[PDB]
Order: structure tokens, then C-alpha cells, then sequence
């Protein structure tokens, strides 16, 4: 018969642009960003069911800004936890903007 | 003499064939593509099935050639060999290194894989009639196969308080969809073995840790930014 | 420069041998021991040596290995004659289950010179001898004749071995599938044989 | 019960790590970043240390998969970087024991693109010490620096219960893993190790392994010496005769 | 069986190591009168083999 | 000058596709779809199209890329069915002309798994013909057959 | 080769373009972008593959299904478009 | 080649290898004034052997 | 070091073993082919690699021989791994008359090129024609039929000898042909003036030449 | 090599008074003449001339 269709969702985008305009302060200020806080105040503005894909989305518009100066120490970071149920993060301050 | 060998021939092989089929009842229903099972099917060859029997039953026919001092035994199973079958042909080479490989049990046994693809029956597994990622899922499949076997020949050298670790990797793990991928996962769970794959990020596994990696230039060297996240689910 | 594993393989002591063999478009089996796990140990780079000659080297299902020229072989081919197709299917019926209680793997001329004369129709056997023939004697004769010719004609591509005496009574390797039909799931291979044969 | 598992994989001074830990999954760890970031890179690291064989490693593109060996290349020492570099892997036995397993490597001067490789292992290392700690010196400057085997060793041996361990060749440290419980098999000659690798690369790249698929009983079935042994010694005398009178 | 539990194995059967297995030693009673080319210290036990 | 086109593809009788005709793009066409779902396979009849030619055709594994394998089968057998096959390509030539490029395929009886081609061109053909409905007869109630 | 034949070809026909490429899906967004941009400049068709829909924005897409029917099999064929 | 490098992607390595076939096109000016020198070293090829 | 070519063959013998004419070559040569000056590239080659070719062929039981007049074939031994076979007695006559043609100085304006009809009109001038016409047919006494068939037998036989390479025929005309110095195998039983007897002995131990 | 071969004695043996050219060298390149280290096979190529 004839072709039908089916359409894509572009709730995944908008959650991106609400991320990165949320985040775009730290750089302007060049404060320092620390990955743990962040993602502890902002997966609670999410249902747990999409907290994981909310954690992948900020850790790519974070790891834009800047670097970690604390990397070539040759002292790892800690897994710091981030919400209830057991979820848990690794990464280095980010100082060098 | 004789029948005796026989004997722990037929066990030797039937033990293999066991265990075998023990580890083949575990590929049972892997969903790969339109691929639904797997399996090792082992066979005897026929040259070396008669010559078993004969050895096993018509031993009074050949007891010359076996009680003759003149020559040693390895000698009489090469000689016995050549009897029956007479077609074959000998390479030039010594008639001791023919029998000690009537002696090895392997050499009895015809080894293929198969798989049950779509509607159609048992197939033996050729890579040009397949996918890309039947492929890949059947390889994975013989590997874990071949570890099981290694294990189990290992343990008898081994602590027995020692289980040994299991590990295996999959570069550019993008070419396979996510029924394939949740139906690897279940093996390795279910055969408490680690994997490490590999894919530019188009795909997001939610068990497990995930790396995030970003190459960038500090000072005029290159430098690699990495995170990490787990504990989801 | 050459790969080094096919200067190791040509540089062998077997090789000339298996040369002259293959180029003359003999089968090997499972039988030639020494040959055929040559084949299998250096088949990666023997392949890509005859690929240079227009002529392609097969191992065929079964396990044995052969060649297969191209329309632009470098080698110069040569064609088998009706009676030796026919004959070579028969062999290939023959490869039956019952032989193995019938006879154990040796057959004798008069097994196949009756199997040819019962299964066949008469119209291709007398084209086969000549048309002019008709059901005579000196027909049959020659019939036989030519048999014995075509059966030599296998056996020098190694389809059947003969038993080391001067009498003619043979064995048939597994080789002989190459006549065979095509097989189709669940088909029964006597049946197809058999209709490809009528 | 209780099988083992690797826990950590470190990496120093190679193209693109200073020095990085990655701390490994139980069941699935999973890398993922754009092309070049250096993915492929991490593996390759990851199977130099447990197989530190020059004959074998090579690392070829993903595209040409299956090609021949061509190249002299080996693909690895664009990898490293000038100096000192290191590859080790963290694992937890049955025993709780931990232990710490890892090659040194260099890149040899030369015209050529060659690389110099040493194995070596440490037993007792307390639970509160990481890799990247013991490798490097927190000197006053901005980065650390990497300390050589002879600055590590005497560093080890003054660590109470710490054992330092440093091989020869590869037979020895196949062994000691073997007796550890990290491998499944005792790599007892190179034709072991050649399958081994065979195994690891053919997971690494994925599909339908070619040589595998070749040698299927050498490779599932195990070799069964009680058929023999019995007819080597009463075959004994015969050939003693042979021989002499030969 | 592993080297670890090889010893107590051994301790524990003794002399009767290398007896035989046979599950119902009673089979063997008509057979044994005939036994007269055996190590002097014949071992049988039963179970399933 | 406006440079030529391809407009369409269409396969008749192909493994696990009956007659389906793909509308390509002017500038970029994605196939998306499970493992196995025929992506591949279009490919191949894609390229079979353009160069009939039975010695080169060889279409390996995407794993084993690269490896000169001498494989006893091409697998091009396998990717058709029973019967008649084909396989066509619409074409608007700088010209503004309509020609339709393709061959028939056709699995070949005996042991040896070989294949027939015999290739075909079509020009001048009306602008409101569809290969896919000029390549079958309608006998039955909607029930199609494909002709010789 | 198309400027090699400018002087065979008769001068009012530019000779059709196209490539192919499988399992697309080894390539990330840049790199896909880059490509797309470089066979637009050249005028230049493509047919890429990929289990996933790598290219959500571009061109037009095609999604296959393939049903086991009645003892044989048979592939279905659905559009995808970029907004909804 | 040139279509089926492009299918399954990649470095080739027959495209790479012989890179002067594939790019550079032949030019019949060159030959029509080589015909004669073609002759000539054809000769002295003879005359040397 | 291991894994280096010279562990296994020399290297000279890989190169010419690699090089792009000699499957050609190869295949020319069992099948009886002779190579003369003509050919450059062949030739050529087989000049440069003359000793490698020699060796290698030596495991067949064959040796690769080069004649004065410079052409090279192949002559297999009484253990050749390769089959050997005769020419006819028709064939050398034709071959024997082909070597004086050559020879001739009154026929070197010509430039090489000879018609079928003087090749055969100098053959009847020579040999003797009646008896010769004996292996045509044995009841033949001069009768235009079988004349006629003798021609053809002629033209059959050449026709033999251009595969073997002792002669070429023209690209257009099939009428004419030129020859080349490979005929001159065929004087192998005169070129020394002595007892005929003890040539044909030598080149029969030799493997030359059998009798009928 | 062109260079060599192009400019000839008469003229140019005022010219040849330079390091790098000669006419024996013609004759030099005969060691090259006889096999170039050429691998892959289509159509014909054979020799430094
Ligand atoms: N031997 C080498 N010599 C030089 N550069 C190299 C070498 N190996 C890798 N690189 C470079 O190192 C960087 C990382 O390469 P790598 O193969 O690890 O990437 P990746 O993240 O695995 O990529 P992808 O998954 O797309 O294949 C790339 O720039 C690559 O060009
Ligand atoms: N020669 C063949 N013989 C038999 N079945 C085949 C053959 N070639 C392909 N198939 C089957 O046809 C189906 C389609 O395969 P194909 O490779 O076209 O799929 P795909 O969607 O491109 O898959 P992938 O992305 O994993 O490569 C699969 O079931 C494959 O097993
Ligand atoms: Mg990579
Ligand atoms: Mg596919």
C-alpha cells in the first residue's frame, strides 16, 4: 500500500536548552563548577525515571567549560553521590576557565 | 589390549559429548536479529567409528598383526588403519606418528556450529550468510563457549577455593540494536563475566558505569577530560 | 616481494607434485592425508598464487579441494564427454546407504556396467555408442569398452580408486558429490538423484 | 564461589593521559565520547598489560579488519609519549586478595617505531594506596613526575609487608597470574599465548572469528593424556632397542 | 579431584583406594570362586558408579 | 548545467521483499532498522544494478572488511528467492530524459549456487508508469503476479 | 574521472553522482556534519545505513520491520520525518 | 573499487596503493610523438639482445 | 632472522617468480612452446632470470634449455613430473624444409615472408613426391584429389608447428607466414660432420630424439 | 634522465661540462632497463624506457 510515517520528539533538545542556558552563568563569572552540587540540586527538579538522561546532558554542556587544573595531581577524585537510590558521580573541580 | 581401549575411548568421547551438551543448553534462546539459538554439534567420523567396532568385536580376526613382537603397538593401530579403508594413502610418513594419532581421542570427532535462523531449520553458521550483527552475536556466543571449556579443564589444576576472572571487550558496539545488546547483557550476567564496550555515544546502557570522554589542547598539548556516572537503576 | 608464508609453502617439497596433480584437474579428498593437510595449512596464500592464473581454487563442502578455470584461464581446459557425466552421476547414486551392507565400500565393474544398462534410457545409449547402433551385441561390447575408458578418465581425476590388482573392482571416495544434485530441505537424496538421472 | 573481579585500569604518560584511573564495572563498563577521543586507546592499554608479547600485539584499524599483517607498524608506539609510561590492572581474588599487575614502556630512539616493555607485579599493597599515588612524585611544579622502576623498588621495599616482584620473561608472569586465579588458562608455551590473544583480539573487533572457526576442536576440546601414556611405557623398551641398534 | 583435598582422600580410604565399585555385590558372589589371578587384597564396595 | 539524478530503486521477488520501490533524496538517503532488517541487502541490489558484471561481485560481511578471502560463496545467491527477480534504477538525464537502467535476476538449478543476469534498458516511458505495477500483472483479487 | 571525459562527452550532459557508505553509525554528529556539508558542495548523492536514525534533520529517511509470516518472511517499509 | 571502497568505507587499500592509475589521465598528444621513439628503442631493445 | 625470505627460497627467485609475465610463460612453456628473439618480453625475461628458472624447474625432473641460436624450451627426463610426447614424421619434413627455407639466401629478399604453396612446391622438389604421398593415403599415385589432400595435411601440420611457436603468420592474411630460429632443432641429426649413426645414439641418451 | 637524453653532443658538449650529465649514462640506465620492481599486473608495463 502507500508509505505511512512516524515523527521523531524533541523533548531531549529542550531539555538541553534549559540545561545550557541554566549553566551558562558559571562561565561568565568564571565560577567554579563543581559537578556533584549541580547535579544534586538539578535532578531534583526531575522524576527519577529521567534523572539518568538528565545526568548524561549536563555532564556534556559541563565538560565544555574549562578544565580541571586538579587532574595532572595524581589524586583521583571520590564518587559522590547525587541523589537517593544510589546514583554517584566522578569528576575534578573545574578551575581553569 | 583390545577391548579395554575401546572402552576408555567410547567414555572419553562420551564424557566430551556430555559436557558438550551441557554447555550448549545454555545458548538456548539468544535473541540475535532472526537468529534464535546456537549450538555445537559434535559427530564421529565413520573411517574411525568401524575401526572402533572392529577393535571393540573382530579382534580374533587381526590378533597377527596386534600379538606380533616384531612391531610395537602404535604400529599395529597404524597398520590396522590402513587395513580397513584401503583408499587411504600415507604421506611418507612414519607409521609411529599415525598411530599415536589413532590414540588421540580428538582426532575421532567432527566439530561444526549451527544456528536456527528465522524459519528455517538448523544452519551451519557461514559469515557470508549473515548480518552484521548475527554475526557479531554468534561470535560472541563461540567465545563465551570456548571459556566455559577452559575453565572447566583448568579447575583440576587450581585452588579449590579460586574462581578464576572473566572478561571480554566489543569495539564499535553502535552496530548492534538494543534487542542484541539487552540480550548480551543477559549472557554475561547470567555467566557472571565483565564486558568493556566501546561506542561514540549512541548508545546509553543504563546498568553499568559510563565513562565520558573529550580530548582538548592545554598548553600546546592534547589532554583528555574524563567523568564518570553509575548507579542507575 | 612475496608474502613469506607463500614462499614457504611453494618453497615445500610436496609442492611440485600437488601442482601437477591440480593442473590436471584432480580432486583432492580426505584421503591423500599428507596433500590435503598441505591444502589446509597454506589454503590462504595457495588461492591467492592460482587467482594469478585466471583459475580459482575451491574447497568444496564435503571437505575435498579442486580448481575451477574462468572463461580467461591461463591453463588450457579440456571437456568432459555425455557418457562421463553419466557415469559420474551413477557413482553418485551409488554413494548410497544400502552400499555399506551391500558390498563394503568395493564395488566391482559389473555392479556399474548393469546399473548404467538398467537405469538409462535407450535412445541416450545408443547416442552415446552411435546412432546406427541397435541393441546388438558388438554394441554392448563396445559399450563396455568405453565403461572401462571413462571409469580410467575418473579414476585419473581421483574420483574412484581402484584396488591395487589387476582386476577391476573399485571404491568410490566422497569426491563423487560433485555430480550430485542440489539438495533442499528435507528433500531425500535418492529421489533427487534419481530425477536428475531421468 | 565468589569469583574474582578486576577492579581498577591505570594509565601514565600515554598519548593523551598524564595519569587516569578508570574504576571498573562489575557486570558492564561502557566508554563512549567522539571520534579520536581515544577509546580504542584505553583497550589497547588494557590488553598490553595482560599480554606484554612484541611478537603478537598489533593493533590495527577497525576499518581493514580482517586484512594481512602488511605494515611494519605495530600501531602501538604512536600511543606513548617521550619518557616513561606505565599500564596497570587492580584485581580482587576469591581470597580478597589484592593484588597489582602492570607492564612498563618506552619508546626505543631510533629511525624505526619500536617499543621496550617490562613486566612486574606487587603483593600486599594496603587498601588505602591508589596506582597513580605509588607512580608518580608530587614535585614542586604544576605536574608530577612519572619515577622509574629503580625509584619505584626502592620505594616499594620500604613498605612493611609490601612485595615487589620483577620478571624476566613472559613464561614467569603468565605463571604467577595463572597461580593467582586472573587467567583461566597457564599460557605454558608461545603457542598458548598466541591462542590466548586470538581469543582476546576477536572479542576486541567483533564477528565470526576466522581462525577460530578453523581449528574448533583445538580449541574446545582438552587433550587427554591416559589413552597414551600407558602405550608410551610399554612401547619403552622397543625403542630403546631401535636406538641401540641404530 | 584438587591437590588440597587429595591427602584427606587418600587418609580416608586407605587400603581400599583402589577397590572397585559395584552396586550390588551379590552379582560377584557366583563370580568369585573363579577368582584365582588377583592382587592378593581384592576391594569392593557399592554404590552407584 | 543541471546534472543528472537518480530518482528511484525498485526490487521485485528479493529475500523477505516482494515489490518495493525506494524514492531516493537529491542529496542524502538513511536506512534505519534492527539487525537484520535488509539494509544491507539493498545495497547490494543497489550496486548489482549498476555493475552486472559476475566476476566482481563479492559481498562480504561488513566485519572482514578488507580481507581478500577467495569465499566459496559471493553471497549474492542467498539475497534472492525462487522464481524471477529484478532490480531497477530510474534515472533524469541532464537532458530532462527518463530512462529506466536494471536486470533480471534468476537463481540458476543445479548443486553449484549460481546466478543468471541479463541487463535491459527502457526509454521514452510515460511519466505516469511506476516500474513497480509495470513489472507485474494484477491477476486475482489484489494478488499480483510478477511476468517474464 | 569526469574532467578526464570532458573532451568524449557531448557538451550538454554532467554525469550523475553518488556514494555509498554502511554502518554510518560509527561516526559521530561533527563528523556526519562535515560529510553531509562536503557532498552538498559537490552536488554529490549518498545512501547511508545505520541501525539507528543517525540523521534526523537531513534528507529523507526509510525504517525497515521485519515480520516471520506464515512460514516465509516479509519486510516493512515506514517513513520518518523530522518534526511531528 | 572505487564503489565498493566507498560502501564499506575506509582508507582503501588497493585505491591507495596504485593512486597514479586512479588520478592521473592518459593524454594522446604524448603518444602520437612517442610512436616514433617507441619504434626506435623497440630496435636498439633488439639490437642489445 | 626468522621470518626473512632467504630462510626459504632465494631472493632473486621470489622476484622473478613475482613478476607479472611469468604465469604466461609458465603455462607457454609445459605446454612445449620454444621462445625465440622475437617475443622481447619473454625473452628478456627469461634471460635475466636464466639460472633461477633452471633451479626451479630441476624439481619437476625437467631441465629449462637454452639452444646456440639463442631460443630456449623445455626437455623433460625419463622421471619427469611433466608428460613428453613426439612429433610426426609429417611434421618433420615440413620442419626440416622449414630450416632450409630459412637458410636461403635466394629467398632472404622475401623479408621472412613465405606462401604455403612455395613452402609445399620446394617440399616436392626435394623429397621424394610418390612415395612420400604413401602417408597420405596408401593407394595414392599422383591423382589431383589426394594431392589436394596432401596440401591440406600441410596446411594442417603447419598450423601444428605456429603453436609450438616455430612460426608466425601474418595479422591480416592467413596465406602467409615468417619464421624464426627455433627450426633449427631440426638439424640436431647434421650441424656435426659426422658418422650419422653415432649422432642419432647421442641424441637419443641425450632425450633429444626418439626413433618409430 | 630527460635532460640526458634530450640535449645532444654537438652543441651541447659545452653544456656537459657539469657534474651530473653524461651520455654513457644512456647506456648506465641499462642495468635499470632490464627489471623495475613493479607489482601489481593490469595492462603493460615493462621498462625504464
Ligand atoms: N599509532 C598512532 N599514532 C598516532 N596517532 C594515533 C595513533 N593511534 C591513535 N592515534 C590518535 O589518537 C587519537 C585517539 O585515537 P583512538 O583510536 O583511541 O580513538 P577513539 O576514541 O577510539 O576513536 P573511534 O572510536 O572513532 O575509533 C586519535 O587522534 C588518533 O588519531
Ligand atoms: N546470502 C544470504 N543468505 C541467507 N540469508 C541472508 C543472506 N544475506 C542476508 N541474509 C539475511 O537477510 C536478512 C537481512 O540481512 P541484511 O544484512 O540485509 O540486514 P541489515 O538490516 O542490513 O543488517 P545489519 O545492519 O545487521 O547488517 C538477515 O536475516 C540476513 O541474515
Ligand atoms: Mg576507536
Ligand atoms: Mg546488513
Amino acid at each position: 500500500l502507500e508509505l505511512e510515517y512516524e515523527e521523531f520528539s524533541e523533548i531531549n533538545d529542550q531539555l538541553a536548552a534549559m540545561i545550557e542556558k541554566a549553566l551558562l552563568v558559571y562561565q561568565q563569572e568564571q565560577r567554579p563548577l563543581d559537578l556533584g552540587a549541580v547535579l544534586r540540586d538539578y535532578l531534583a527538579q526531575h522524576p527519577l525515571p529521567r534523572h539518568f538522561d538528565v545526568a548524561r546532558i549536563l555532564v556534556d554542556q559541563a565538560v565544555r567549560l574549562g578544565v580541571a587544573e586538579a587532574d595532572f595531581s595524581g589524586l583521583p577524585a571520590e564518587w559522590l553521590a547525587i541523589n537517593d537510590y544510589g546514583a554517584k558521580v566522578q569528576a575534578h573541580v573545574i578551575d581553569t576557565y | 589390549s583390545s577391548k579395554s581401549v575401546a572402552n576408555i575411548i567410547r567414555k572419553t568421547i562420551q564424557r566430551e559429548q556430555n559436557r558438550i551438551r551441557m554447555l550448549n543448553q545454555g545458548l538456548q534462546a539468544v535473541s540475535f536479529g532472526q537468529v534464535r539459538g546456537v549450538r555445537l554439534n559434535v559427530n564421529v567420523r565413520e573411517s574411525h567409528a568401524i575401526l572402533l567396532d572392529v577393535l571393540s568385536e573382530q579382534q580374533e580376526q587381526h590378533q597377527d598383526l596386534f600379538n606380533s613382537q616384531r612391531l610395537t603397538f602404535s604400529e599395529a593401530m597404524a597398520k590396522l588403519y590402513q587395513r580397513l579403508n584401503p583408499q587411504v594413502d600415507m604421506g611418507q610418513r612414519l607409521p609411529q606418528t599415525i598411530g599415536e594419532e589413532l590414540l588421540d581421542y580428538r582426532n575421532y570427532l567432527e566439530l561444526d556450529v549451527e544456528v536456527n535462523r528465522g524459519s528455517d531449520g538448523w544452519l551451519k553458521a557461514e559469515s557470508g550468510a549473515l548480518s552484521t550483527g548475527e554475526a557479531i552475536g554468534t561470535g560472541m556466543s563461540i567465545l563465551v563457549m570456548v571459556v566455559q571449556s577452559w575453565e572447566e579443564e583448568s579447575r583440576r589444576l587450581r585452588g579449590k577455593d579460586i574462581s578464576p576472572c572473566r572478561l571480554l571487550f566489543l569495539d564499535e558496539a553502535a552496530r548492534l540494536d538494543a534487542k542484541s545488546i539487552a540480550t548480551l547483557f543477559e549472557l554475561c550476567e547470567r555467566l557472571q563475566m565483565q564486558l568493556i564496550i566501546a561506542a561514540p555515544e549512541n548508545i546509553s546502557p543504563e546498568k553499568g558505569t559510563t565513562y565520558k570522554l573529550v580530548r582538548k589542547v592545554f598548553k600546546n598539548h592534547e589532554h583528555v577530560h574524563v567523568v564518570g556516572l553509575r548507579g542507575f537503576g | 616481494f612475496m608474502p613469506v608464508k607463500l614462499a614457504q609453502a611453494l618453497a615445500n617439497s610436496l609442492f611440485p607434485e600437488l601442482d601437477s596433480q591440480l593442473r590436471a584437474g584432480r580432486h583432492i579428498g580426505i584421503d591423500d592425508l599428507d596433500n590435503h593437510a598441505f591444502l589446509m595449512d597454506f589454503q590462504e596464500q595457495l588461492e591467492e598464487f592460482y587467482a594469478r592464473y585466471n583459475v580459482e581454487l575451491i574447497r568444496a563442502p564435503e571437505g575435498f579441494f579442486y580448481l575451477r578455470p574462468r572463461s580467461t584461464t591461463l591453463i588450457p581446459r579440456s571437456v568432459l564427454s555425455e557418457l562421463d557425466m553419466m557415469v559420474g552421476k551413477i557413482l553418485c547414486y551409488l554413494y548410497l546407504s544400502p552400499e555399506r551392507l551391500a558390498n563394503q565400500g568395493i564395488f566391482t565393474s559389473q555392479e556399474l556396467y548393469e546399473e548404467l544398462i538398467s537405469l538409462a534410457d535407450e535412445g541416450k545409449l545408443m547416442k552415446f555408442v552411435n546412432q546406427r547402433s541397435s541393441g546388438s551385441d558388438l554394441d554392448k561390447q563396445k559399450l563396455q569398452e568405453k565403461v572401462r575408458t571413462t571409469l580410467n578418465r575418473l579414476r585419473r581425476l581421483g574420483m574412484v580408486y581402484f584396488l591395487p590388482n589387476n582386476n577391476n573392482k573399485f571404491t568410490i571416495t566422497e569426491a563423487v558429490f560433485r555430480f550430485g544434485a542440489d539438495v533442499r530441505s528435507g528433500d531425500d537424496p535418492r529421489e533427487i538423484q534419481l530425477r536428475m538421472i531421468r | 564461589i565468589e569469583r574474582g573481579k578486576f577492579r581498577s585500569l591505570t594509565l601514565v604518560n600515554w598519548n593523551g593521559f598524564f595519569a587516569r584511573t578508570f574504576d571498573l564495572d562489575e557486570l558492564v563498563t561502557t566508554l563512549s565520547g567522539g571520534n579520536g577521543a581515544g577509546k580504542s586507546t584505553t583497550m589497547a592499554a588494557f590488553v598490553t598489560a595482560l599480554i606484554p608479547d612484541l611478537t603478537l600485539l598489533h593493533f590495527r584499524n577497525t576499518t581493514e579488519a580482517g586484512a594481512t599483517s602488511g605494515s611494519r607498524d605495530k600501531g602501538l608506539h604512536g600511543k606513548l609519549r617521550a619518557g616513561v609510561c606505565y599500564s596497570t590492572l587492580d584485581v580482587i581474588n576469591s581470597r580478597h586478595q589484592r593484588v597489582v599487575v602492570g607492564v612498563r614502556l618506552q619508546q626505543v630512539a631510533g629511525r624505526d617505531r619500536k617499543v621496550d616493555i617490562k613486566p612486574f607485579m606487587i603483593q600486599g599493597l594496603p587498601t588505602a594506596i591508589q596506582p597513580t599515588q605509588l607512580l608518580t612524585e608530587n614535585v614542586g611544579e604544576r605536574q608530577a613526575r612519572v619515577l622509574p622502576l629503580n625509584e619505584l623498588k626502592d620505594r616499594l621495599d620500604e613498605m612493611e609487608g609490601v612485595q615487589f616482584k620483577q620478571f624476566n620473561s613472559i613464561t614467569d608472569y603468565h605463571a604467577q597470574m595463572f597461580d593467582l586465579g586472573v587467567i583461566p588458562k597457564r599460557l605454558r608455551s608461545a603457542s598458548d599465548r598466541s591462542k590466548f590473544y586470538r581469543l582476546i583480539e576477536a572479542s576486541l573487533y567483533g564477528g565470526i572469528s576466522s581462525a577460530i572457526t578453523r581449528s574448533l576442536r583445538d580449541y574446545l576440546l582438552p587433550e587427554n593424556s591416559g589413552v597414551r601414556k600407558a602405550f608410551q611405557d610399554m612401547e619403552a623398551a622397543l625403542r630403546e632397542n631401535r636406538i641401540t641398534l641404530e | 579431584i584438587t591437590i588440597d583435598d587429595a591427602p584427606y582422600f587418600s587418609a580416608l580410604y586407605g587400603p581400599a583406594r583402589h577397590g572397585i565399585v559395584v552396586p550390588d555385590l551379590s552379582l560377584v558372589r557366583p563370580h568369585l570362586e573363579t577368582l584365582e589371578d588377583c592382587p592378593e587384597d581384592l576391594y569392593l564396595i557399592e554404590g552407584d558408579p
